[PDB]
């Protein structure tokens, strides 16, 4: 009746204004079976990475123009502390294995209210490759204080600046212009998602089972699933009320395994 | 297999670890991956198994380049006590490898042969 | 009728639920994937080998290496360049300047389908020639694996090793056809039409899968090395889905507006 | 596991002998010496008798 | 019948001459219930952190004097990477927590042979306080490599030198004569203990249950098992033999708990 | 007869095991810890108070503060200085000198038979005077507590705030004895004989427990400030432990060979 609370380990959070919880594909996203590629022990749940961890994304001002996005790669932001998060035990264990797999859980929150105007689109992109700059390296925290928010324009619509596979001096470049991991804006809202306006709630939450094209994917690289959020109406306010206001949001693992123990990581 | 004097005695490391930026380089890392302990006595063999750790089913058999599908890691072998003799023996002994496929090992998928070896 | 779109989950309606009406009858079901994809269509256009061959080096290449291009052809919807697979399609549009041409290929009709992110399918093969009168035969050699590159020396008449080998190879009378299906041999469970991993540990480039194709596909005269032409010659292939099936929605290309 | 490899027989195991784990599954047999050498090749090459 | 192999998790230990297992107080030290002073979820074990972990000791020479003994203190082994002791996932839950408690399996290895003679004295010694300096503070992992073994005086005999707290000036300093963590070398054997010598065997393997106070204890400080190994009888061997034998051990945690999750330790 | 010493485990055997003969009757059982323990031995020597106290500082006391010293004693048969929990035992070999000397005591054949760890009991408390004919009474207050130091005025009379509270208070006649006994009331389960952890988190010093004791014990003259006399009085304390249990083994003290 639009009041609930979520519990899990030693966390809870609430909500004055709930519209409900999408389940992506099947009637219980968290049930799951062991993988069979490795015959290994694996590692099953623990009571002390049962829980939600916060964080918090850049602030959502006027002067942001139509379709513009900010991404979070789920299994990459542990490992780069994006926004502040941080894991503890679960990033402890997940440098220290070569196998992982795991459903997730989140929830976005917004502070607006019945004088302010706007609209955020909410969905989890699977597959996708927002977070690498074009030269093919991932975004240093440098860059995100600087592009505030990922424009939008025809390259990123037509995937013709992917990460690039250097063609040598033998051959002559050609000329590129169209890739795989386009992204096409005015069909977003086929991926599991909600949509977030001034008028009826703030906050949205989306269930998520696993997938991959393996039964388990290297803990060091998979990318699985994304996080996105994008404009849809830009803000508008009277004046004198409440400017910029603020995002954060909340994940967790559901179901994880792991397998292949070793020391901890260290690139090379 | 040990094929040192029968009076000596020594005890040996060994460990299997997964693919990782770089490769062990001491004990205190090789002690955290997989590993066991075998020591010399009576009986002069020991058998070790490699796990099938792998992010999919079915491994490529070379490795034109070192994608996870190709290489699975390492493996390594630690002296973990220098070994005992008693006065006149010869010193430096000597140990014995021999492999093999396992009970569920299986293949796949024939392709031709290389004919180089008549050269 | 009123409904809040904002749950994400909306019930599709009909005529009577809000006038006076009926539904219609079902009709036809030719959206069936399965049915859809059943059909064959042209993939790339190749040479044909009158010697023993070099397989083209990896991507860092410089200049001076010495090599065959333009002769292998890979069987994968994604996009491949220089018969090795690739991110980005290539077009030249503006064919002058010294450097070799890169070959490029693309699925059209796929792409333009490719609703999904997952895929997997067995594949039918079927080449056609594009000279008058032409007599040749076609290999094939499965996914993760190289192509043997020597010859032999019979009655002083060298032979090129790719003849002879335990994994298919056929030949065509005057003017005929070749056909044949395969099975899915990748080691991937399934084809990722869209990809964000990294294949190596480090090093790597993202979103490029490392096996994601059926095998490889060549064609050659049946002659020794001793009756090299001075003309070259050219094949056709066409592919062909079989029994496909999908498994998680995506997003259609972005048509431009003019 | 302790053994001698000395007696040439030898029991081949398994990874759940000394740690946690399973078996496989057996997978395909394409290893049948049946099935392996059915595959045409070339042999040799001759010429061709236009007289006795 | 003198060979035996123990395994756990992903590890397995052999030997070719074992005398038994000693088990400590009870039929079966393993068996134990969760803690009741307190009332949050606790944390069990789980299948990354069952293994046997191994370190090194400094080298037994013959220029050793009689009752030299050397010292490991079993938790704080691992929080002071002490002999090259890594705990790696154990060591990681356990600077994630307040309170915790567990049993404990050791065993020890050494390498003589029938040409040598010699005895060495391998007991677990509760309540102890040998690692740390009569200045009151714990030793440094240089101390170590000077003070190769420890030495045997009155001032250990007695306990004249235990941990210090300063009186001020405004009262006249006493004699200090003695105190309550004395150790007497002649009763060592009263503990749970084996006696390894060159003749018979070369491990020694001692099982024991938790023992403390109150039914848990601070993680960063509890010390309330010790591991200790003493010289009996002096080595000697002909000339020409084997020099400086080497020693090492290796410790097993069992039915572990945990409780009050926090952030990553740090001191102040 | 043949065995092996080195697995720790020896079977106690008796004579005819060996050789001809027969097992000795059981006796008595004088040597059960319940029994053995209850007997009252002295602890400590005392002085008696005579106005409003102030209780000595903690131990990093520079000179020149004003308190009283040697009012108080603690119940524990561990090691104590100054009224407050030590580590190590202390002895006075040559009184001269500036500087205030520092009470000490110790429980000798506790310490004696101290052969465990850990150790439980009740304990029952009693005190004699050792001046002819005097009046005093004892005051008591339980473990992690503190000492209430004021006085209250009564017709110009000032009267010490320890005369009331609602934790015990006993009186004596001329010449006579004060008895009572105690609970275990500390909030660890057991008193450890020997410790090895710390209770503050950092800043702390090993081996010293933090309420290793029943409580502490004081005795007080009941007349009014406006009586300080001008000779000191001492009193003796007795202790005896009740109902004991002993639960791991340990080691004795050491006895030097002259």
């Amino acid at each position: 009746d639009r009041v609930t609370t979520q519990t899990a380990g030693n966390t809870a959070i609430n909500t004055q204004s709930s519209l409900g919880v999408l389940c992506a594909y099947v009637e219980d996203p968290t049930k799951s079976d062991p993988p069979s590629s490795s015959t290994d022990q694996p590692t099953t749940t623990f009571t002390a990475i049962d829980r939600w961890y916060t964080g918090r994304l850049n602030s959502w001002t006027k002067a942001v123009k139509t379709f513009s996005f900010q991404a979070v790669p789920l299994p990459g932001a542990f490992l780069s502390r994006q926004g502040g998060l941080n894991g503890g035990a679960f990033t402890a264990t997940l440098h220290r294995h070569f196998l992982m797999k795991c459903g997730w859980q989140v929830q976005v929150q917004c502070n607006l209210t019945q004088f302010h105007q706007g609209a955020l689109l909410v969905a989890m992109v699977p597959e996708t490759t927002l977070d690498v700059k074009p030269d093919g390296k991932a975004k240093s925290l440098q860059e995100l204080n600087e592009e505030q928010w990922v424009e939008m324009s025809d390259d990123y619509r037509t995937g013709k600046n992917m990460p690039f596979q250097s063609l040598g001096t033998y051959y002559r470049p050609p000329n590129w212009t169209w890739g795989p991991n386009f992204i096409n804006p005015y069909q977003v809202t086929v991926f599991p998602h909600q949509i977030l306006n001034a008028r009826t709630s703030t906050s949205v939450d989306i269930n998520v089972p696993y997938i991959g094209e393996t039964p388990t994917q290297s803990s060091e690289t998979q990318n699985s699933w994304t996080l996105l959020v994008m404009v849809l109406v830009p803000l508008d306010y009277k004046e004198g009320a409440t400017t910029d206001p603020e995002i954060t949001f909340s994940v967790r693992p559901t179901s994880p395994y792991f397998n292949g123990l070793r020391n901890r990581y260290t690139a090379g | 297999t040990f094929c040192g004097p029968m009076m000596a005695r020594g005890k040996f490391l060994l460990s299997y670890s997964p693919p990782n930026g770089t490769q062990p380089q001491t004990l205190s890392e090789a002690m955290q991956c997989t590993y066991s302990i075998w020591d010399i006595g009576l009986n002069s063999s020991w058998t070790f198994v490699v796990p099938y750790i792998s992010p999919s089913d079915y491994r490529e058999t070379r490795a034109i380049t070192n994608s996870v599908y190709s290489a699975d890691g390492w493996f390594s072998l630690h002296k973990l006590t220098k070994i005992t003799l008693p006065p006149d023996c010869p010193q430096s002994p000597c140990i014995l490898f021999f492999a093999s496929a396992g009970e569920d090992y299986t293949l796949r998928l024939p392709v031709d042969c290389n004919p180089s070896y008549v050269f | 009728s009123t409904d809040n779109a904002e749950t994400g989950v909306i019930e599709a309606g009909n005529t009577d639920t809000d006038f006076s009406g009926e539904l219609a009858a079902p009709g036809s079901n030719h959206t069936n994937v399965k049915f859809l994809f059943d059909r064959s269509r042209l993939l790339n256009v190749i040479k044909v080998l009158e010697k023993d061959a070099v397989f083209p080096r990896p991507f860092p290449t410089q200049e001076g290496a010495q090599q065959d291009d333009g002769y292998f052809c890979l069987l994968t919807p994604r996009p491949t360049v220089a018969s090795r697979p690739a991110t980005r399609f290539g077009l030249y549009a503006n064919p002058s300047g010294s450097g070799v041409l890169a070959n490029t290929s693309l699925d059209f009709n796929f792409y333009s389908l490719a609703c999904f992110t997952y895929f997997r399918s067995d594949l039918e093969v079927t080449v056609v020639s594009l000279e008058p009168d032409l007599e040749f035969a076609v290999g094939w050699f499965p996914s993760g694996s190289e192509y043997q590159a020597s010859s032999f020396v019979y009655d002083q008449l060298h032979v090129p090793f790719h003849f002879t080998g335990r994994t298919p190879r056929a030949f065509a009378s005057k003017g005929g056809k070749v056909s044949f299906v395969l099975p899915w041999n990748s080691v991937s469970s399934v084809l990722p039409v869209r990809w964000g991993g990294a294949s190596k540990l480090s090093s790597a480039t993202r979103g490029l899968p490392a096996h994601a194709d059926w095998g490889t596909i060549y064609a050659f005269v049946p002659r020794p090395n001793e009756k090299k032409s001075t003309a070259v010659k050219h094949v056709a292939v066409y592919i062909r889905y079989k029994n496909a099936r999908a498994w998680c929605p995506s997003m259609l290309p972005f048509r431009s507006y003019k």
